[PDB]
């Protein structure tokens, strides 16, 4: 959260040089989440 | 919508031309009051 | 969540109250230092 991650700015205002509590849907500080990776499929040499 | 499935990915990579791919990491969202700092720019660098 | 949503107010009554705390303590801290005596006779059975 201190970097920033995750966070979704709301579209409909802007604050600036400001610091206030908002209430919005945010990832829990410190979350590891799902992690889901992607692969390359099985290939033999030239032919995949 | 009450329920998601990921996609699976596959690439017919050459083993010589074998990449690797990022992982993609799901966080799920709650509602949370968050602390937000906002600069000059008004862009959140820094959140509690 | 309701109380997530609107929380700064109690949690501003928490600092309050936590500030009046403080006060007593410095108040007691002071009002101690000033009954101690720099010199002092010790007390003895039968004193007086």
């Amino acid at each position: 959260v201190s970097k920033a991650d995750g966070i979704i700015y709301p579209q409909g205002r802007t604050y600036s040089n400001i610091t206030i509590t908002y209430q919005g849907l945010f990832p829990y500080q410190g979350d590891h989440g799902d992690m889901y990776v992607y692969s390359a499929g099985h290939a033999t040499g030239t032919t995949p | 919508i009450k329920y998601y499935s990921i996609i699976p990915h596959s690439i017919r990579s050459i083993q010589s031309d074998r990449k690797a791919w990022a992982a993609f990491y799901v966080y799920k969202l709650q509602p949370l009051t968050f602390l937000l700092d906002f600069s000059v720019d008004g862009y959140i660098r820094r959140a509690i | 969540q309701l109380l997530r949503e609107y929380g700064q107010f109690c949690s501003k009554i928490n600092q309050a109250l936590h500030g009046a705390n403080l006060r007593q303590d410095d108040s007691v801290r002071n009002l101690f230092a000033s009954v101690k005596s720099s010199q002092s006779s010790p007390i003895i059975p039968g004193f007086g």
